[PDB]
DNA sequence: TCAATATCCACCTGCAGATTCTACCAAAAGTGTATTTGGAAACTGCTCCATCAAAAGGCATGTTCAGCTGAATTCAGCTGAACATGCCTTTTGATGGAGCAGTTTCCAAATACACTTTTGGTAGAATCTGCAGGTGGATATTGAT
DNA sequence: ATCAATATCCACCTGCAGATTCTACCAAAAGTGTATTTGGAAACTGCTCCATCAAAAGGCATGTTCAGCTGAATTCAGCTGAACATGCCTTTTGATGGAGCAGTTTCCAAATACACTTTTGGTAGAATCTGCAGGTGGATATTGA
């Protein structure tokens, strides 16, 4: 009776997929037991991280669905994660409202 | 069918204009609009390039999303939504 | 008997109207074309998939819109609330890509 | 007859009823998602391939994983990254 | 009695080094400079004598990029003397802040 | 000790750069950007030290990180 | 036999056929591989020295020092966007004053 | 012992300006550059491959990455200099 | 222009100080032979792309007007460059004793590996529901008077 | 300081296009039994690296002057925003044909594995060559009357 390398770590993400994409993708000779636990993990957290901002923003323009802008203004609100992704672009996603500040009315 | 010819004038002015806006420029120079056809036609092609190469060397007769990404990508232009 | 705005009412408004929304500015026709003719002077009948140009697309304008606020930022550096090609040479020049 | 293709997307929707039970992601979001993923994976684990290579070790542990990690990742994001891949690889050693 | 007029010695210096490729910051001062900064990662540190060089080396030649970038957001801005806000912009738009 | 970088180095600098008029100001708001240049780099390159498991920071680990940050290095291996 | 002169270079196809198979880059690599990279690399440095000479001369010198790889570099367009984010160790920039700061 | 195209640098030096010598540091540079562009090329090389589920990289890869990878005439020079090198190497 | 002053370029000139050529040797490339195997040369399967139609009104274009922006000037309060001075870290030139970066030589633990089960992950038709696209009364803001 | 005139705001509303579930296949994680080898782990060896010690000198720091730059304040010609009428496309949705992308089948020519021979390509060593940096006259430039 098996039980999947994820849970034995208690992760949500597939710990066999990464130790294969580590391997089928040739980074390195070998790959540690502990490789594609970690990164998975890592790779877990990251996204757990963006969705838990982007579906706050999703409830505050007021629905219950994410979507590309969500993402967006999650990801150019958080200092950190707009630094992670500051050469990405949300295909979809828009800019964050901001006219500059000399250029309004007097 | 018929022939493509001088099409970037297609990229007309109001949306020039637009694109300024979702920028945040509230006056745009007369002389802009030339300018920024001038610029999109030298990325467009640098992205497109990259891309149709990468359609080559796999051997098609088809430009792919992956071809337009992994091209992005090359050009430090990475994009995020067709990536796979 | 008529209404009217002084100038920059309606630009902060669409400013204001654009930066709210998430869709393509550019008419996608035209983009195409301009892509597939560009792509045709390459590498002749060259098939490209429906997102292949949406990529394009979505990639061109972002680009640009990003181009277009470190050009705002260049009129504003030198007083000035309208941009001009002195401004889009500096902010690209600067970026390091037509140095 | 039928290739069928990979993707993360069944587990961001794990994650997302963890953070969000309520909360739904549309097609185009998963696919932002999706991308989020692939492309972090490649940027570590590359910075790994080059730690190992840059060291003349032939293989790329947790350890590497993890520096990798903190090069890649900027502050806090990167505390928090680190601690559940502790978390994770320790938990897993003790099957 | 004899004098230069303002900004002239500036010109004969901007030739002058941009003829040259000595370095200019001074080294004992970087050094001290470099290790202290160090130190708020890992301590009791030792610099392989060159490992200085390169960061000395990748500093000054950063700078002086920046500062040719400063120099043409001043002049845009019709002056002629950089100023910390040109500095910004320059960086703004480099990438390297907001 | 980063006022170790004197005025009149932080100018001939400017020279290099082909700077002709400098605003006192700068000075300070220029010491400023380098220090930070200074940690980023550093904080890389230590980090290579350290993954390096060494107590000694050598010239490549400043090159790795100057790559890393962008920066790359020509004539230091 | 040495698999460089056999197909006519300077520099080690060996070699590079080594580093190739150690970079990761795939699990085989094809025969040519090393020989047509080589060559690459050949010429690339061939185009370099040349230039970068000339710079030593059209100073007066016989020893080539990075001042001239540089001046090589940067005045060639080519070269320059190929090496356009790095930075060459005691290079110094090019001889370069904006028309505005100038006197009269 | 520490390895480095220092020697064949200078064979390419003193066959295209016989007349002149390379300062050491200039050498450490003109090293430096070898190196980089050998990793630009492999690594654009080695991606090339994967994108196309291929396990092994050809002159062809190299070519393309080469055609990636360099700006406009260097570009072809290259490609040029390359290809005539594989053919001359699969004679003998 | 005319000089008086100060910087700068230019033949010209004698050495360590790096440079460059040697004289020998492990590490590495060549080769021989033999054992896999990546993936290129045919063949269909059958999506996904090209095109074309057509009717509609979303938009683009062009024009008239004139608000207010950019740009040209004018002005003088001073900031910051040129200059002269005085005092002091910086450069440097070994020297010392050793913290450490590295080289081996094994070896127990950690991985690769080859097969056989044992499942999650996918792809594909259910079966839902967010929320898009209008529809209309309130704000809220603008600009005329 | 009011009061039309517009545009921005939200709350409802309701069908369907885009999810969110609900079931049948395998490509692929999971075991287990080996076979391989990786990278610490002692342990030893010389670098290279701090850490003094002591002088001369650029170099830096201050303080004095004032040239001319930066800034603020008007001003006016024109450009560029607004609004509007015109009617040219871009959308929209579907339909059809078919290039060619993409799953299989195979063979071959090509690449990888061992391990056994030569050559290099580095290391100090030994024998040179240059650009150094000091002169010091001879213009070039600046700058002031
Ligand atoms: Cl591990
Ligand atoms: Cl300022
Ligand atoms: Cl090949
Ligand atoms: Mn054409
Ligand atoms: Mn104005
Ligand atoms: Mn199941
Ligand atoms: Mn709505
Ligand atoms: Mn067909
Ligand atoms: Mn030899
Ligand atoms: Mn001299």
């Amino acid at each position: 009776k098996a039980k999947t390398r994820s849970s034995r770590a208690g992760l949500q993400f597939p710990v066999g997929r990464v130790h294969r994409l580590l391997r089928k993708g040739n980074y390195s000779e070998r790959v540690g037991a502990g490789a594609p636990v970690y990164l998975a993990a890592v790779l877990e957290y990251l996204t757990a991280e963006i969705l838990e901002l982007a579906g706050n923003a999703a409830r505050d323009n007021k629905k219950t669905r994410i979507i590309p802008r969500h993402l967006q203004l999650a990801i150019r609100n958080d200092e950190e994660l707009n630094k992670l992704l500051g050469r990405v672009t949300i295909a979809q996603g828009g800019v964050l409202p901001n006219i500059q500040a000399v250029l309004l009315p007097k | 069918r018929k022939v493509l010819r001088d099409n970037i004038q297609g990229i007309t002015k109001p949306a020039i204009r637009r694109l300024a806006r979702r920028g945040g420029v509230k006056r745009i120079s007369g002389l802009i609009y030339e300018e920024t056809r001038g610029v999109l036609k030298v990325f467009l092609e640098n992205v497109i390039r990259d891309a149709v190469t990468y359609t080559e060397h796999a051997k098609r007769q088809t430009v792919t999303a992956m071809d337009v990404v992994y091209a992005l990508k090359r050009q430090g232009r990475t994009l995020y939504g067709f990536g796979g | 008997k008529p209404h009217r705005y002084r100038p920059g009412t309606v630009a902060l408004r669409e400013i204001r109207r654009y930066q709210k929304s998430t869709e393509l500015l550019i008419r996608k026709l035209p983009f195409q074309r301009l892509v597939r003719e560009i792509a045709q002077d390459f590498k002749t009948d060259l098939r490209f998939q429906s997102s292949a140009v949406m990529a394009l697309q979505e990639a061109c304008e972002a680009y640009l819109v990003g181009l277009f606020e470190d050009t705002n930022l260049c009129a504003i550096h030198a007083k000035r609330v309208t941009i001009m090609p002195k401004d889009i040479q500096l902010a690209r020049r600067i970026r390091g890509e037509r140095a | 007859k039928r290739s069928r293709k990979e993707s993360y997307s069944i587990y961001v929707y794990k994650v997302l009823k963890q953070v969000h039970p309520d909360t739904g992601i549309s097609s185009k979001a998963m696919g932002i998602m999706n991308s989020f993923v692939n492309d972090i994976f490649e940027r570590i684990a590359g910075e790994a391939s080059r730690l190992a290579h840059y060291n003349k070790r032939s293989t790329i542990t947790s350890r590497e994983i993890q520096t990798a990690v903190r090069l890649l990742l900027p502050g806090e994001l990167a505390k928090h990254a680190v601690s559940e891949g502790t978390k994770a690889v320790t938990k897993y050693t003790s099957a």
